[PDB]
DNA sequence: GAGAGCGGCGGAGCCAGCAGGGAGCTGGGA
RNA sequence: AGAGGGAACCCACU
DNA sequence: TCCCAGCTCCCTGCTGGCTCCGAGTGGGTTCTGCCGCTCTC
């Protein structure tokens, strides 16, 4: 749940910014080209795979 | 290039901020209250 | 009150495992501070002959 | 195997509904999660076909025992019309969470001696752990300072004759 | 348009350093 | 006909 | 000519910073940027 709270905060952060950026055109955007998978799938499996219990940036 | 162009006299003193922070680095990368030199990955370079 | 052979009672198996942990952590512990003793003793006087 | 249970229970779902909703605008855009679903561990192979993935297969494969998570989304939407469309984005992917092995949500559970034999699995084996890559990966429970309460010390140099905390 | 390549994003113990506090001399007036 | 790298982390031995 | 008040200068005490932390050895694992945008066939 540690993890997952960071996770999801961070795949909101990136929804935003798409959605902010589209929208500054203008145009409607999309809801699952906003919403990238790859945060949350890779953050878990690193998390789990390497034991370093936190972001990929932040090792130490 | 700065130098030949004149730049604006506030990117030179920019840039030669960046280039102390960069040559004395690589002396040393311990110094404490400056950021560490980043390559990759979180990893820190390993200075001389 | 009892010895090895009649058993330690299951308190005084506690108690003994609390006994014996001390000297594991006292043998962990002071190996590395020996060391450097021993390091520092000998690069100060390693060329005296 | 219950901390697991109940994390993909309850705090999965508490930590998506506890999000503060999008707000972003020059029309008036607002997103809201709803309800989360966690299906059953799959596979999708190139091809994209979705198939149920073993554990054996994803330790000799090198393969991720993971399971899709699903979310509702509701998008409202205020162009400055005075009213608003809601569209709802019902089951959005939005990743993958490993699964603990014979937990509630994994294909292992509740199965007989013989189910287990016939998928190639020891009736013996524990479970409870988890498989990344092929890689059997068990998380180990830290010990922590507990939260909410008064504790009072006394340190030794310090210029505080005591000192509580919480 | 596909292929693609590069452009950008804890604890313990010696030194330096400052700050506060007296001797001591010097110009002004007795 | 001498190939053929490295860092980090974890576990273990005396 | 000489008595005070004010400025000068050295010591003392305190705080912040830097460097160090046993010797060997056998396995294992993950990771070695990535999104992108102009560029080329």
């Amino acid at each position: 749940a540690f993890l997952f709270r960071g996770m999801f905060k961070n795949l909101l952060k990136e929804v935003r910014i798409y959605a902010q950026k589209f929208i500054d055109r203008g145009k409607d955007f999309n809801l699952e080209l906003a919403i990238k998978t790859r945060i949350i799938s890779d953050g878990l499996k690193y998390s789990l795979a390497t034991g370093n219990w936190g972001d990929q940036k932040k090792a130490h | 290039r700065n130098e030949q162009n004149g730049a604006a006299a506030h990117v030179i003193a920019e840039d030669v901020k960046l280039l102390q922070f960069h040559v004395a680095t690589m002396v040393d990368n311990e110094l404490p209250g400056l950021p560490r030199a980043m390559q990759k990955s979180g990893r820190p370079l390993k200075s001389l | 009150e009892n010895s090895y052979l009649a058993g330690l009672t299951p308190t005084e198996f506690f108690f003994h495992a609390m006994g014996g942990r001390e000297g594991l952590i006292d043998t962990a512990v002071k190996t590395a501070e020996t060391g450097y003793i021993q390091r520092r003793l000998i690069k100060s006087m390693e060329s005296v002959m | 195997l219950d901390s697991f249970d109940e994390f993909i229970q309850m705090s999965v779902q508490r930590i998506v509904e506890d999000a503060p909703p999008i707000d972003l605008q020059p029309p008036r855009y607002l997103l809201k999660f709803e309800q989360i679903y966690l299906s059953k561990p799959t596979h999708w192979e190139r091809d994209g076909a979705p198939s149920p993935m073993m554990p054996n297969e994803a330790r000799l494969r090198n393969l991720t025992y993971s399971a899709p998570l699903y979310v509702d989304i509701t998008k409202t939407v205020i162009k400055e019309g005075e009213e608003q469309l809601q569209t709802q984005h019902q089951k959005t992917f939005i990743g993958k969470i490993p699964i603990m092995l014979r937990s509630t949500y994994c294909l292992l559970n509740g199965l007989t001696d013989r189910d287990l034999c016939e998928l190639n699995e020891c009736p013996l084996d524990p479970g409870g752990y988890f498989i990344i890559n092929g890689s059997e990966k068990v998380l180990i429970a830290q010990e922590k300072m507990a939260t909410n309460t008064v504790y009072v010390f006394a340190k030794k140099d310090s210029k505080y004759a005591y000192t509580g905390e919480c």
